[PDB]
DNA sequence: ATCGGATGTATATATCTGACACGTGCCTGGAGACTAGGGAGTAATCCCCTTGGCGGTTAAAACGCGGGGGACAGCGCGTACGTGCGTTTAAGCGGTGCTAGAGCTGTCTACGACCAATTGAGCGGCCTCGGCACCGGGATTCTCGAT
DNA sequence: ATCGAGAATCCCGGTGCCGAGGCCGCTCAATTGGTCGTAGACAGCTCTAGCACCGCTTAAACGCACGTACGCGCTGTCCCCCGCGTTTTAACCGCCAAGGGGATTACTCCCTAGTCTCCAGGCACGTGTCAGATATATACATCCGAT
């Protein structure tokens, strides 16, 4: 309900740093990352929604996901599509 | 014979600024703008309508493009300017 | 026999041609079907659009003492506009030119 | 009284998540923002596992990818450590 | 009747003619579809298959797998230049990402 | 019946080219949205070069532009030389 | 047959484009960088704009070819048709 | 004698050629160009003037945007001059 | 450079287990036969836009020359981020239950495709004078070398 | 922290020129009245999967102490790019001339949409089984602290 962006821990994202290749992390990336997070999840999930709201459903399907991500150029192979 | 949206966008032009005029470039570019616009919420809607199994475009796939594309405001006032509009076509 | 022809766009308020956008749209190969209300909605946002932008390219060659509107004023005024721009973003306009924007470490100390 | 020295450990777990295929965050914390997020735009709006699956995976991946062009940044001004400035100039050259 | 051949059995190939037939006149592409377009793109699509395949299965033996799973195919389109410009905008879910370390974090002593 | 993939034809080009390898449920998902995917960008492609042209018809000439344009280019010499094999077997038999 | 054209992007044209890009100082191998970048730019338009010509059975690569490739690569030019 | 100090005159430059909405490239040259280049792909091709301007309109905003980020990428590494390796990187971050 | 302790990988082997691949029924979509009509290949023609050349102006490019300011290397500092350890939190994991709603089926009606006259909206030709480019001048503001 | 010479640029007014705007003739595509097929709107039923809950286990997050190495500031060198003057040079513009091929129309012919009948390739459904994930024991590649 509230207060879940804080759920993205800090060790999370050392890890994906890690996958990225990253090997010294200052204290502000946890920060920045979580808002960049937010605001990518936005974009997608609105799109999502409409897809969804179009469709006069009342559920999220992973279609309407890979959708949304693809009018974003984000295509995604393995969730159907 | 070359049609394009010159009178339509000098007859727009003259309702906002009534003393303004525009150049043969400037036209030009904005028949360009209004074909990628076109071109662009009519492919939005035929893709909506195939994802949903309909064979028909209507008024909502157009809204949800619109929706889909348009960002922030933007979108907003223009939803409600098409959306009046049916109205207005509606009641005859 | 037939009551005086009465056009789309005027039936709906509009300036941009409804019958052709339905044309368009019958012609152009994105649906098996098209309704009725579909180019009333897509002429009434274009025509919205249009002047959306022709208002501040107006505004951008008033600013310049100027009474008629160039590409460079198109550019001004979607580039100054967020959203115009957040459109627009991947668009170029013949002789628009760029928007003025310098660095503050270039300035002189 | 043995210690590795900075670095090493770090220069680790590059390998070792680089090999790896696994989300490497969270399931449930990730959900709860997911829904947190979309009850803004609609109310009482319910969720497939396969969507809330595919929006990890998706933000997953663009997070590694800025990471990587952060890295780059970070690499780009004679230095080893990321800061919030590099997030910033990938983002901008990137074009978000 | 002359008895029922399909049309991929008729070019040679594996990928479905008469399902390629279908998806694009049902697809809204055209209002006319060629003879020879479901097989050229049947074709088509199945040496890209061909091509994804046999990276995939070159990067499973040096993985000592007798399967294909999604970190092969990562690996195989990342691995090639022109399947990676071919796919760049493309998410593989579970594929991981290629092992690469910056000689700059290197240690050097 | 009810659902249709192209699981069957990829698994017949996997037994080509490697006949002892086998495909995950998660990699054959993946490859059918490929598949999927270089459909869609191919006929939209077609679609397109038959609009440009003002022709009714998408031909084996549309689809062979559409995969000049999109695919790189030794991939797309061998893409050309193999769907121009395919045609002229089809209409030699 | 042409040929050492590349040269006559001069170096005072470069360094126009850069002040119009708002740079103070120029390196003296941004030319040739430039030069190498503007180069795989023009036959990467040009080889689509080559294609959209033939394909239309043309001998002339008219303005539309030009627009059509440049959309296919995402610059989208306005104006020219 | 009146000489202007190294910076102010660039200054100058920047503010006039932003003003401008001019090519800054010669036409013939760049012409000559398109053609050798177009060469290697169908001989006796011939162009129509409209599309040499289209191209030349098109490369000159993408020199331009390449040089914003190239300046950008210049400013990150506590730098003035902007350098190869600043293309380079923008062309990296970008996707080129 | 070099050696030994101490980790953290690699390697070999047993042992489940649950996806993978193969058989099977069946049904719906692909293939064969046949017909009609319009899209397009093929001929022919016009004229317009492209290509090629030439002469004169001059704006732009090339080149050399100070020289000062920025790039870069080196050095010192100090603090912020790693590494490891102990403790706490909550994420998986395994059930169980309940019901919202996604998906599928059967009518049937309103909506869109289609067609046959009809005409006014919009496109092409053609003047035509006013916005804007240019010049010529003065006045104002910014920059740098001197106190 | 000031002052003045000098260059860059803004503002006012006069002259001209060509292109945006208005007007008229003329096609042809949008309107209107009408009919018919069918797409989906709606009512209804089902079954499934999404949400809620609970208990247990332990994987992981968090807090903290310590150290060290790396980001950052300062300083000195020097070299290389910028401002500016002088000398080519070829870009540009005006003008002419030939013709190649891009638009057009006419014709016809053959390729594809459409429909009927048939039948077999591909999709649920089920079931054996072995590829591989996991656990346990063993061997070595590397890291680091002295030496």
């Amino acid at each position: 309900l509230r207060d879940n962006i804080q759920g993205i821990t800090k060790p999370a994202i050392r890890r994906l740093a890690r996958r990225g290749g990253v090997k010294r992390i200052s204290g502000l990336i946890y920060e920045e990352t979580r808002g960049v997070l937010k605001v990518f999840l936005e974009n997608v999930i609105r799109d999502a929604v409409t897809y969804t709201e179009h469709a006069k459903r009342k559920t999220v399907t992973a279609m309407d996901v890979v959708y949304a991500l693809k009018r974003q150029g984000r295509t995604l192979y393995g969730f159907g599509g | 014979r070359k049609e394009s949206y010159s009178v339509y966008v000098y007859k727009v032009l003259k309702q906002v600024h009534p003393d303004t005029g525009i150049s043969s470039k400037a036209m030009g570019i904005m028949n360009s703008f209004v074909n990628d616009i076109f071109e662009r919420i009519a492919g939005e809607a035929s893709r909506l309508a195939h994802y949903n199994k309909r064979s028909t475009i209507t008024s909502r796939e157009i809204q949800t493009a619109v929706r889909l594309l348009l960002p922030g405001e933007l979108a907003k006032h223009a939803v409600s300017e098409g959306t009046k509009a049916v109205t207005k076509y509606t009641s005859s | 026999a037939r009551a005086k022809a009465k056009t789309r766009s005027s039936r709906a308020g509009l300036q941009f041609p409804v019958g052709r956008v339905h044309r368009l749209l019958r012609k152009g190969n994105y649906a098996e079907r098209v309704g009725a209300g579909a180019p009333v909605y897509l002429a009434a946002v274009l025509e919205y659009l249009t002047a959306e932008i022709l208002e501040l390219a107006g505004n951008a060659a008033r600013d310049n003492k100027k009474t008629r509107i160039i590409p460079r004023h198109l550019q001004l005024a979607i580039r100054n506009d967020e959203e115009l721009n957040k459109l627009l973003g991947k668009v170029t306009i013949a002789q628009g030119g760029v928007l003025p924007n310098i660095q503050a470490v270039l300035l002189p100390k | 009284p043995h210690r590795y020295r900075p670095g090493t450990v770090a220069l680790r777990e590059i390998r070792r998540y680089q090999k790896s295929t696994e989300l490497l965050i969270r399931k449930l914390p990730f959900q709860r923002l997911v829904r947190e997020i979309a009850q803004d735009f609609k109310t009482d709006l319910r969720f497939q596992s396969s969507a809330v699956m595919a929006l990890q995976e998706a933000s997953e991946a663009y997070l590694v990818g800025l990471f990587e062009d952060t890295n780059l940044a970070a690499i780009h001004a004679k230095r080893v450590t990321i800061m919030p400035k590099d997030i910033q100039l990938a983002r901008r050259i990137r074009g978000e």
